């Protein structure tokens, strides 16, 4: 039950830092 | 021999191939299984690319005639080599210094060059 | 087809120096390189070894002119194989 | 220098194709080899070419699993060779 | 630095989810995969952006532009690498001796 | 109607060597080489356009001649789901006359 809760929590904070806004370019 | 070589002995016998290797039959042979086994590859390719289910004839038509490009390109044709020549032929041809020595092009096109070596240490 | 590595590879170009926030374009075509090059190595798979299956030693042969790759994919296996020890 | 540092590592190593093999194949390329290192180079570089196809023939044969004795028959090379610009195409069965 | 550290931190805790790329292969293969080749697989792949990234960032220093990559720098990124045999395309019969 | 201007191009050459000037041949050789390429590749897309009933040129299109002939992969664009690999449609009349090579060889 260790295994299955702290996996999703590796990749929740790489939802938050890196990407905030998005861009484009021409 | 097979059917396809007692044929190939006949394609050459029709042209003026009377005397040839022995070797020939079987080297005619891996280039004529080469051959049907790469326009196939590619009629393969084109059946699956206008997603049907087997290889017709109009798939076979277009790998034969999409690789005699790459595969079997041509000696330039003769409406081109007349329009080359026939612009190259009306320059006047250029008269001749008296004593020039040996006339060779100029440095970059000829093969003098002062050619190096390593030392051998 | 949609994005489906959208999120997960603005992390990875944060991971080798590019920025916190890349481009859309640079990142659809990171992920269509990454497809092509996933779907690249099943066919020659596929094909060595056992035909119609892909296996680890498959992958292995298939990675084993490259140096970083190959190194990264003994690792991997090694460093699981301990963990299964540990549980 | 790379290539000068591969020759001074070479001064050791001694191919195993001969130099007049080789020095033959450059002959009807276009030159006279005088220097007989490059003529060594040129050697090794091409016996690495056959020990990697013949390596790779090996390696498929051993994955095929018959544990004895390896056979470098036309169903190990003609995979093999693919991987480089060697394609050949072998027939069987001629009707 | 600190933002050394949250870098550090993106290099190694980002992965290419295996519930996908299992969906991913075996679209490919028809059958069936097994657990330790989407462990491989995803790893291999996570090098493969590590090749790109790290060599598009090379075409961007080369030339006079910033970090911010655009795809400029990644489809000369992936010329680059074509050139020097790192990207396989198994569509082209190659021929050497000619 | 000119589709390379000589300025896209000069600037091709700064990318790699900014010290590097071409010469007006090699100019002129490589806008001939650049219009030569691109009459070839819409030709043999055009072709197979022709091929799939359709009066439309796609990008599946322009794709396949590259990777075929060119071997060049232009990635930004993306294609369809590749369906599962077909590995060998080996023929009955294949499976019986090469289980004749064999039964010749050690029998």
């Amino acid at each position: 039950v260790n295994l299955s809760e702290e996996s999703a929590r590796i990749l929740a904070t790489n939802s938050e830092l890196v990407g905030t806004l998005t861009r484009s370019c021409k | 021999m097979p059917k396809d070589a007692q044929m190939m002995a006949q394609i050459l016998k029709d042209m003026g191939i009377t005397e040839y290797e022995p070797r020939v039959i079987n080297q005619m042979l891996e280039f004529a299984f080469r051959y049907v086994t790469t326009i196939l590859d590619d009629a393969k390719i084109y059946s699956s690319h206008a997603k049907k289910a087997t290889v017709d004839a109009d798939d076979v038509r277009l790998a034969i005639q999409c690789r005699a490009d790459q595969s079997f390109t041509s000696p330039p044709p003769r409406d081109f080599l007349l329009d080359i020549a026939r612009q190259r032929n009306q320059t006047p041809l250029p008269l001749i210094k008296p004593y020039s020595g040996p006339r060779l092009p100029p440095d970059r096109y000829c093969l003098t060059a002062p050619n190096y070596r390593l030392k051998s240490l | 087809r949609k994005r489906l590595f959208s999120k997960e590879l603005r992390c990875m170009m944060y991971g080798f120096g590019d920025d916190q926030n890349p481009y859309t374009e640079s990142v659809d075509i990171l992920e269509d390189l990454v497809i092509e090059f996933i779907t690249e190595m099943t066919h020659k798979a596929m094909s060595i070894g056992r035909q119609g299956r892909v296996q680890v030693e498959d992958i292995v042969f298939l990675i084993r002119k490259d140096p970083r790759k190959f190194a990264r994919v003994k690792d991997l296996l090694t460093m699981n194989e301990e963990l299964k020890r540990a549980r | 220098t790379p290539l000068v540092d591969f020759l001074m590592q070479l001064e050791d190593y001694t191919p195993t194709i001969p130099d007049a093999v080789t020095g033959y194949y450059l002959n009807r390329a276009g030159f006279e080899a005088s220097d007989p290192r490059i003529i060594r180079l040129i050697s090794l570089a091409a016996q690495k070419f056959i020990s990697d196809i013949a390596n790779d023939a090996l390696q498929h044969c051993k994955m095929k699993g018959k544990d004895r004795k390896y056979t470098l028959t036309m169903e190990d090379l003609t995979p093999a060779l693919s991987e480089y610009g060697i394609n050949v195409k072998k027939p069987h069965y001629f009707t | 630095s600190e933002e050394q550290l949250n870098r550090y931190e993106m290099y190694r805790r980002s992965a290419f989810p295996k519930a996908a790329i299992k969906r991913l292969i075996q679209s490919i293969t028809g059958t069936s995969v097994s657990q330790n080749v989407v462990i491989a697989m995803s790893g291999i792949s996570k090098v493969f952006v590590g090749e790109v990234v790290e060599e598009a960032l090379d075409v961007c220093e080369k030339w006079g532009e910033m970090p911010p990559l655009q795809p400029k720098h990644m489809r000369e990124a992936v010329r680059r690498l074509k050139s020097k045999g790192q990207i396989p395309n198994s569509k082209h019969k190659k021929i050497i001796f000619f | 109607n000119q589709v390379l201007t000589k300025k896209k191009l000069q600037d091709l050459v700064r990318e790699v060597d900014p010290n590097e000037q071409l010469d007006e041949d090699v100019e002129e050789m490589l806008l001939q080489i650049a219009d030569d390429f691109i009459e070839s590749v819409v030709t043999a897309a055009c072709q197979l356009a022709r091929h799939r009933k359709s009066s439309t040129l796609e990008v599946k299109d322009v794709q396949l001649h590259l990777e075929r002939q060119w071997n060049m992969w232009i990635p930004g664009f993306g294609s369809e789901e590749i369906r599962p690999y077909k590995k060998a449609c080996t023929t009955e009349a294949h499976k019986q006359r090469m289980a004749l090579i064999r039964k010749t060889t050690k029998k």
